[PDB]
């Protein structure tokens, strides 16, 4: 017996990255998993590096970020890499979730990897939100103010909870120090859950674009997927390079290069682009508590896909109506994103409400209806 | 032919060569962040008077 | 003498003549409206900002490249 | 969903003259647009099999039918990864798209659903 | 051509040594080449081009 | 549901012969020109509607909404804005 | 919102540094420093820039030390623990015109002139915004605009009323290189200078990006060859089925 | 312009000297340490302080 199989430790690596049996027909959308692993590694490497130069005190935080930009060798690169890779992490994560929804990766027997995935997505949001605060620029402060005042809508204890998280009566030094500690920690938690969702997946193996079993025709993960993953790594690094070196501030908001000023409120508190759809959902509900619940439900509702998809067939490759519905769903999710950055003005107020209804009705009405009807069409249509 | 195998290993080896050159560049540039920063390097070069200092 | 002065004047008389006219007409109306009494006790006081922006936005589109070419 | 559900509902539709007149042509078009036949699959090859019920139905297939199914899945997987479609004899013709598995899964499910019902019986 | 294969590619130790030596040479020459190119496309713009006035 | 090499959980296979050639014996880019042109055209044509319909619809929606919004905050749109609030 | 409330969006000017392979024009940077020193520094600080930062960008080490040595900075206390001043060194930061915010506002009819070290990154538009703003004071405010007291009309500034008056007029600076100091020339130079101040790595960053683009492109091309090479057995697989 | 205010409860008890140099100048070169932690910062603690002042 070969060492990689004999030795317990080596065998675990072997089972995940080398002899792991994969379907032979995974397409390029199966590569976002490894890109998210690469993002997570770049964020750990750049993040730990910035932590060696950053000071979490509010009197010094913004200045420490300027020190990184101006004095630390390659600090500009480490800072922009960290900031931009946070955007790329969300591009890859939305793509990976999109792949999973389109190909029915959430169906049995993969409900557990999917459900852990939904938690990874929440931790990523929290992680990125706290990281944003650490700069202690105007968007940092006004972000922490508004987002932590949503917690005030929790009845009875809401106010108390906010003051407890801030460590004071406003966002200030205590808040900044604690977000630093948590922002450092949360990516390690996120890594553990990423690893759990893979261990959970190992029981069924990867789904594939046809949605049939792959037990009939397997390929070792290495070398086939190793070398396929390099193509998207280099494609990713090309996109990374264009942002980091040539347009490092294209994805960001200039307001964060103004130091936090609790008195002056900025022109426009809009979150980072990747949070914008959830922000639009929250604005759609007039009630404060309603809005918060809706915003959280917009993420947690992904957990019910395993129930509401009633198809006897896994994935959309063969389902023309489901493909159209999914196209509308994805475009609506982008329109929500856009509505998150417009001003609360006519006619975007009503439009945002309609898009929010469409978002929820996909999971609650349309997907259950459409998947039921397609079942009947496959059966009658093939008689 | 040996010509035939050699060609494909030239592609693999080029890829290994750029990866090695790229990794060296990446590592060297990235870890240089840990070397003394510009503000530190500026606080060298201390100038001191001698008029104040008595004998012994 | 500032190169921009001449370029802006040329662009107003030439490619942005329609916008120049709009702004002019607007200013005539507003000045005349301010001249009339009980203007201070009116609900809506008209400005010419919109027309000004349309003109300036046009002038800038026709001038930007030319101006930086002479610096 | 259960295959039983799909089958029962379909039978309700095929009974109603009105309903069949409007639904059967749609379903035929749907299946043409679906395009699974262009990868040499029969409809039943696409039904999700990682379920205890479906695993049992697959074990009950006659050996011939089972070997043929394995070939169709392997062939389709190869067309998938090549981004090619079936040509010629590999394309599933409408007459070859037989419901080879539906009888077996309906029997497996019949028993499983009877078992659930009978687990809830109340002597009178 | 067989000779080239036998010497630099057949043994992995030799192949990896060849790759790393090539990487060293590429790294050094590419640095120099980019430097010169960058100076030509940005001629009269950089500090090195105006420094002579001072 | 998935095993490992040797007991992957395939129904028994029999009667399939698989053939392939070495990567060194193949032209890896054989017929790449034909595929890049004709195959990509085929695959894109087949999927075009599923992208065009939702994109064109949501772009039209956005265009209408952004143009209305722009018009409401002009002088001309003062009255319609007053009603909308 | 009304366009007034947003501010007019600045034109896209062709800056020397626009362009993937383009550095700043360092002669412009030097001229721009002279505009900052003679015009803006009266009200605006540049707190994040040290004298050493100008060295090898705009000035030689000698010129920069001369600038630092003209100023007095707070030293460590003497032996009786009394406070002391020293002449500036290259590691010192360029000192601000006001000791605190309150002094700054008192001198500017309430408005607080922001620090300019990051202003090019801290506004939508960057250099274009600074250029547009400094050159965009009309002779007369558009008829019907009511300016608050101590405000000046400038369409690029959101809301229209800015606490900073027009400051660049033909020949307020006498450039040492004989360049005609027109309003537009000085605005172009100072806007270049402030852009450099905000992003001083810009030149190095784009050169390293060129190297990165080239290497990563090559590795991408080769990675595709290698992937296709390793996968060709799987793509080229053929089957023969004989039903048993 | 700078200003003074009367102290509040959140203020720290102020020191006798503005800096170390002033402190040393007043004490023939020796620097009287801050006493906030001196009981933890010496082997002996209270016993050391007691012994020293009486010894
Ligand atoms: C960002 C981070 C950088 C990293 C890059 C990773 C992106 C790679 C990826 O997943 O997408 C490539 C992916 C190619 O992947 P593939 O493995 O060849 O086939 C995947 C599809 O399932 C195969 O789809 P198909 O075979 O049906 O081909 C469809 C595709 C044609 O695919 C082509 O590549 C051509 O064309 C379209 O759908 C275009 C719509 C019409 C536009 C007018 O591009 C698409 O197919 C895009 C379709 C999305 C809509
Ligand atoms: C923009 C809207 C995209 C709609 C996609 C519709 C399907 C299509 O044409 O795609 C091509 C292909 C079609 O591939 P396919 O696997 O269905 O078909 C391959 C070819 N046959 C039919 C022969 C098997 O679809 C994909 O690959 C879709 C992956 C989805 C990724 C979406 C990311 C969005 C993020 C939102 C998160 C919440
Ligand atoms: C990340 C750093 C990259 C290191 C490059 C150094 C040489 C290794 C390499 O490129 O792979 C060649 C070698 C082997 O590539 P190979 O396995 O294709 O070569 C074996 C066949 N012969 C020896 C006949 C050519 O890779 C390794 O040994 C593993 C190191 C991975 C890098
Ligand atoms: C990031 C930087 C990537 C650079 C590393 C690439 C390898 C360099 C060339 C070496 C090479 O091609 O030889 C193979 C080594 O590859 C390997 O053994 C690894 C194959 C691919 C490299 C990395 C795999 C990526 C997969 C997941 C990406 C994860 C991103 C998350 C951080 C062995 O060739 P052979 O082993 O096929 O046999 C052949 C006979 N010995
Ligand atoms: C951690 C962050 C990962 C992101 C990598 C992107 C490029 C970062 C490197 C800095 C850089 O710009 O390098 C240039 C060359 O590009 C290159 O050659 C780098 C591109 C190569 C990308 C892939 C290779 C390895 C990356 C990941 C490996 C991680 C482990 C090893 C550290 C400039 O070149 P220079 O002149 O600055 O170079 C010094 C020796 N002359
Ligand atoms: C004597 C006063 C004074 C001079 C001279 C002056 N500024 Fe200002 N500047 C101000 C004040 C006050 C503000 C803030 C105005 C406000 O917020 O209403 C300001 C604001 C700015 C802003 C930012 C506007 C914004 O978006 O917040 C920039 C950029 C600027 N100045 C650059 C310059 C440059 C460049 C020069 C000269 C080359 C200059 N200033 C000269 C007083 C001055
Ligand atoms: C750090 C974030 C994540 C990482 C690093 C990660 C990584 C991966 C990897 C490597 C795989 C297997 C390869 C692949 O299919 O691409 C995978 C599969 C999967 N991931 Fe993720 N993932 C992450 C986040 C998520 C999220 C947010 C979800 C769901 C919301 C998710 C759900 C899944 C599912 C369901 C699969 C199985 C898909 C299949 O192969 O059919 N993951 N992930
Ligand atoms: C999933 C992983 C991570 C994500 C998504 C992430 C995201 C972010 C984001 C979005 C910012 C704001 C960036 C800016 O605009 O400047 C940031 C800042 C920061 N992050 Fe992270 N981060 C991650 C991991 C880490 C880790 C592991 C560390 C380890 C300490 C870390 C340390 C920092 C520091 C010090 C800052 C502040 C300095 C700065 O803004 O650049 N990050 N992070
Ligand atoms: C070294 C052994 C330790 C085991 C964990 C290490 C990582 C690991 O397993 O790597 C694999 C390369 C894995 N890819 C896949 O599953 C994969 C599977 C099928 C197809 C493709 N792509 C298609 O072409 C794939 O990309 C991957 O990227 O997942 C990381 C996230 C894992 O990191 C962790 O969970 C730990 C932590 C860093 C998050
Ligand atoms: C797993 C790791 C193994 C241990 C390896 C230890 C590596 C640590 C090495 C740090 C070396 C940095 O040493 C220094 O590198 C920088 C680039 O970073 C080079 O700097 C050169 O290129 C950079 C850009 O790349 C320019 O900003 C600079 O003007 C130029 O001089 C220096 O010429 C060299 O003096």
């Amino acid at each position: 017996m070969a060492l990689r199989k004999k030795n317990s430790l080596l065998n675990m690596a072997n089972s995940y990255v080398l002899d792991s049996p994969q379907p032979s027909n995974l397409n390029y959308f199966w590569n976002f998993g490894s890109l998210l692993a690469l993002c997570l590694v770049i964020q750990l490497a750049t993040g730990i590096t910035l932590a060696m130069h950053y000071t979490s005190h509010a009197s010094l935080a913004f200045d420490s970020v300027e020190h990184i930009m101006r004095d630390v060798n390659f600090g500009w690169f480490i800072r922009y890499a960290h900031a931009n890779t946070a955007s790329f992490f969300f591009i890859c994560i939305y793509a990976h979730m999109g792949r999973n929804i389109y190909y029915g990766s959430y169906k049995t027997p993969r409900v557990l990897p999917w459900s852990i995935g939904v938690i990874i997505f929440l931790l990523l949001i929290i992680t990125a939100f706290m990281g944003y605060v650490l700069v202690f620029g105007q968007m940092s402060l006004w972000g922490a103010t508004v987002i932590c005042n949503l917690v005030s809508a929790i009845p009875w204890l809401g106010e108390d909870i906010v003051h407890f998280l801030w460590g004071g009566f406003s966002v200030g030094n205590p808040t900044l120090q604690r977000f630093f500690a948590l922002h450092y920690l949360m990516p390690f938690v996120l890594a553990v859950f990423a690893l759990l969702h893979l261990i959970a997946l190992h029981t069924a193996g990867s789904s594939n674009p046809l949605g049939i079993t792959s037990n009939v025709d397997k390929l070792s993960m290495h070398p086939y997927y190793s070398f396929k993953d390099l193509i998207t790594v280099f494609a990713f690094l090309l996109m990374f390079t264009l942002f980091v070196f040539f347009s490092p501030d294209k994805l960001g908001h200039p307001d964060n290069y103004i130091p936090a000023n609790p008195m002056v409120t900025p022109a426009s508190i809009v979150p980072e682009w990747y949070l914008l759809p959830f922000y639009a959902i929250l604005r759609a509900i007039p009630d404060k508590l309603g809005g918060v619940i809706a915003m959280v439900a917009a993420i947690l509702i992904l957990l019910i896909l395993p129930i509401v998809d009633r198809s006897i067939i896994r994935g959309n490759a063969f389902k023309p109506i489901s493909k159209l519905l999914f196209g509308f769903f994805i475009c609506n999710f982008l329109l929500l994103g856009v509505l998150g950055q417009v001003h609360i003005e006519p006619p975007f107020i009503v439009l945002g409400q309609i898009c929010t209804i469409f978002y929820f009705s996909y999971f609650l009405i349309l997907l259950p209806m459409v998947s039921t009807i397609e079942n009947i069409f496959f059966y009658i249509g093939s008689l | 032919t040996d010509a035939n195998r050699l060609f494909s290993y030239f592609m693999i080896g080029s890829f290994g060569m750029l990866s090695a050159a790229g990794a060296k560049a990446t590592v060297q540039d990235f870890l240089s962040n840990m070397s003394a920063s510009a503000d530190v390097l500026a606080m060298a070069k201390v100038e001191v008077k001698l008029g104040a200092i008595p004998l012994g | 003498p500032d190169p921009a002065i001449a370029l802006h004047e040329a662009a107003a008389e030439g490619p942005c003549h329609d916008f120049k006219h709009h702004f002019d007409e607007c200013v005539e109306r507003v000045t005349k409206a301010q001249e009339a009494e009980d203007y201070d006790h009116a609900e809506y006081k008209e400005d010419c900002v919109e027309e000004f922006f349309h003109l300036q936005h046009c002038i800038n589109d026709n001038t930007a490249d030319k101006l930086f070419r002479v610096l | 969903a259960s295959i039983t559900s799909v089958v029962k509902t379909s039978e309700l539709i095929l009974k109603s003259p009105l309903l069949s007149k409007i639904v059967v042509p749609l379903a035929k078009t749907y299946v043409k647009f679906s395009g699974y036949r262009q990868l040499g699959f029969k409809m039943n090859d696409l039904i999700i099999e990682e379920t205890p019920n479906m695993q049992l139905a697959l074990r009950r297939l006659p050996p011939t039918e089972s070997y043929d199914r394995v070939y169709r899945l392997i062939r389709a997987t190869q067309f998938s990864l090549s981004h090619k479609l079936a040509t010629g004899n590999d394309i599933t013709k409408p007459e070859e798209d037989d419901h080879y598995l539906i009888p077996y899964i309906l029997d497996v499910e019949a028993e499983a659903f009877e078992k659930d019902a009978l687990d809830n019986l109340e002597v009178v | 051509a067989t000779t080239f294969y036998n010497v630099f590619v057949k043994r992995n130790s030799a192949f990896v040594a060849t790759i790393l030596a090539s990487a060293f040479v590429f790294d050094m020459t590419f640095e120099t080449a980019i430097d010169n190119f960058w100076d030509r496309i940005n001629a009269g713009k950089q500090w090195k081009d105006i420094r002579h006035k001072y | 549901y998935m095993g490992w090499w040797g007991h992957m959980g395939s129904p028994p296979q029999k009667g399939i012969a698989g053939y392939t050639i070495s990567p060194f014996a193949a032209r890896p880019f054989a017929g790449v020109v034909h595929a890049a042109i004709f195959n990509t055209f085929r695959r894109t044509k087949n999927q075009a509607l599923f992208v065009i319909l939702p994109v064109s619809f949501f772009y039209y929606v956005w265009t209408q909404a952004s143009e209305k919004n722009e018009w409401l905050y002009t002088k001309a749109g003062r009255h319609e804005l007053a009603k909308a609030l | 919102m009304t366009a007034a409330e947003h501010g007019l969006h600045p034109a896209e000017y062709p800056w020397p540094q626009n362009g993937m392979l383009s550095t700043f024009d360092h002669a412009s940077l030097r001229r721009g420093y002279q505009v900052y020193k003679e015009v803006c520094a009266a009200c605006h600080s540049l707190d994040r820039i040290a004298w050493r930062n100008l060295v090898g960008v705009t000035h030689t080490t000698d010129e920069a030390k001369a600038f630092a040595e003209e100023l007095e900075y707070d030293d460590e206390p003497d032996d009786e623990g009394n406070p002391r001043k020293r002449p500036g060194k290259l590691a010192d930061y360029i000192p601000g015109p006001y000791p605190n915010e309150q002094a700054a506002r008192a001198a500017n009819q309430g408005a607080l002139p922001p620090d300019l070290s990051l202003i090019a990154k801290a506004r939508h538009g960057g250099a274009d915004y600074i250029f547009a703003l400094l050159t965009g004071y009309p002779d007369e405010p558009p008829a019907g605009v009511v300016l608050a007291p101590g405000m000046n009309y400038n369409p690029y500034f959101p809301g229209g009323g800015i606490g900073m008056a027009r400051t660049l007029f033909d020949g307020v600076v006498e450039y040492e290189d004989g360049t005609p100091a027109t309003t537009s020339q000085m605005a172009k130079d100072v806007a270049a200078f402030l852009t450099w101040a905000a992003e001083p790595e810009h030149d190095e960053r784009k050169k390293l990006g060129l190297k990165a683009i080239i290497v990563i492109s090559a590795m991408l091309g080769l990675s595709v060859y290698i992937k296709k090479f390793k996968w060709s057995p799987i793509k080229n697989r053929k089957f023969i089925y004989n039903p048993p």
